[PDB]
């Protein structure tokens, strides 16, 4: 029932910018954090943030601080994530996901499909 | 409405060993964490040990490791905490606590083991 | 930080066989240890949440435990589908994986 | 183990006055990923088991009076008690729960002139 729909594929040379988009449906978009987090081609998973979509509050991790953005669209229950000053290393498959349940929004039920941005 | 009553405290003498026992109501048992916690006779408060709620999932301080366990019976709806060579620094009394998240909301009267000679 | 250290990094069974997965934190902190099972080509999905408890869907061949620091997530009777890299959580910080391969 | 330094140890007071108690930890509650002090306040009434008043630092739990408020971030916290009533006669114990094993602080003594009803 719960839905998160990514943006395509994305191509970018290194020190551009890229934005992904995660439009949400099945529930109520203000009452759930979403969160961000990548993989790169065979490697692990990484956190990147969330953002509080009731509030517009954002949290983001060491590595990103400065070089990611993340936005959201209410009216249209769309979550965003801008990262600029791309490099090689930022070449991965870029997930929002959002929690079980509010009381604990790190257990990551729910997944987008995966937006794939490779950079050179 | 929400409660707890711990039972098996008593005396006993260095090396015995004890089963506590806490009785809870009131709550949905089976989906919280619970921990125990004792209070010395000089009123210091030291975490025991907890268990989520399938217990699946324990953890002690080291120096209570190889010596207490606790265990849980959702079923009929007690928590436990088995001591063994007791020494004369478990003298305490033993709480029966509810975790909500990673504090304790919920507090029994408690139960007294007292080591000795 | 909460260094999750996985091992092993990669395992190879036959169908029927027990897997037996590692995750250690090397810090011990207030969290819900979680496991992620995902497959080839898909995203990750809530395979444990809170060290022991089998998320939605998920057959009882999969158990999880822990204790402290020690976390293991132990899968029984493996099956073909079960071809995948399995991941721990605490927080924001994931473990390496173990890339499980069935025959 | 985190430290918790409690201060003052005791102090007695008359009703109606402010009363600011200090915690201290050794070691920051403060986690970034959710920018939550794991920091809990605990009051224990003569003959009572310790009782949940403050957690997260600051949020108060149902039935605690607006009297009563927690604040503080990282190490140091505190706890006041605006103008004291006669109930609230305890010993205020501070917890952190971020950190295995869950340590508890020594313990704030309020006495109140005139018992605590």
């Amino acid at each position: 029932q719960v839905q998160l729909v990514q943006s395509g594929a994305e191509v970018k040379k290194p020190g551009a910018s890229v934005k992904v988009s995660c439009k949400a449906s099945g529930y109520t978009f203000t009452g759930y954090y979403m969160h961000w987090v990548r993989q790169a081609p065979g490697q692990g998973l990484e956190w990147m943030g969330w953002i509080n979509p009731n509030s517009g509050g954002t949290n983001y991790a060491q590595k990103f601080q400065g070089r990611v953005t993340m936005t959201r669209d209410t009216s249209i229950s769309t979550a965003y994530m801008e990262l600029s000053r791309l490099r090689s290393d930022d070449t991965a498959v870029y997930y929002c996901a959002r929690g079980k349940n509010s009381d604990y929004n790190w257990d990551f039920q729910h997944w987008g499909q995966g937006t794939l941005v490779t950079v050179g | 409405e929400v409660k707890l009553v711990e039972s098996g405290g008593d005396f006993v003498k260095p090396g015995g060993s004890l089963k506590l026992s806490c009785a809870a109501s009131g709550f949905t048992f089976s989906n919280s964490a619970m921990s125990w916690v004792r209070q010395t006779p000089e009123k210091r408060l030291e975490w025991v040990a907890t268990i989520n709620n399938n217990g699946g999932y324990t953890h002690y301080p080291d120096t209570l490791k190889d010596r207490f366990t606790i265990s849980r019976d959702n079923v009929k709806n007690t928590l436990y905490l088995q001591m063994s060579s007791l020494r004369s620094e478990d003298t305490a009394l033993y709480y029966c606590t509810r975790q909500t998240y990673w504090y304790l909301d919920v507090w029994g009267a408690g139960t007294t083991v007292t080591v000795s000679s | 930080e909460i260094v999750l250290t996985q091992s092993p990094a990669t395992l190879s069974l036959s169908p029927g066989e027990r897997a037996t997965l590692s995750c250690r934190a090397s810090q011990s902190v207030s969290s819900y240890l979680a496991w992620y099972q995902q497959k080839p080509g898909q995203a990750p999905r809530l395979l444990i949440y809170d060290a022991s408890n089998r998320a939605t869907g998920i057959p009882a061949r999969f158990s999880g435990s822990g204790s402290g620091t020690d976390f293991t997530l132990t899968i029984s009777s493996l099956e073909p589908e079960d071809f995948a890299v399995y991941y721990c959580q605490q927080y924001e910080f994931f473990g390496q994986g173990t890339k499980l391969e069935i025959g | 183990d985190v430290v918790m330094s409690q201060s003052p140890s005791s102090l007695t007071v008359s009703l109606g006055e402010k009363v600011t108690m200090t915690c201290k930890s050794s070691q920051s509650l403060l986690y970034s990923g959710n920018q939550k002090n794991y920091l809990a306040w605990y009051q224990q009434k003569p003959g009572q088991s310790p009782k949940l008043l403050i957690y997260w630092a600051s949020t108060r739990e149902s039935g605690v009076p607006d009297r009563f408020t927690g604040s503080g971030s990282g190490t140091d916290f505190t706890l006041i008690i605006s103008s004291v009533k006669a109930e609230d006669l305890a010993v205020y114990y501070c917890q952190q729960f971020y950190f295995y094993p869950w340590t508890f602080g020594g313990g704030t003594k309020l006495e109140i002139k005139g018992g605590g009803g």
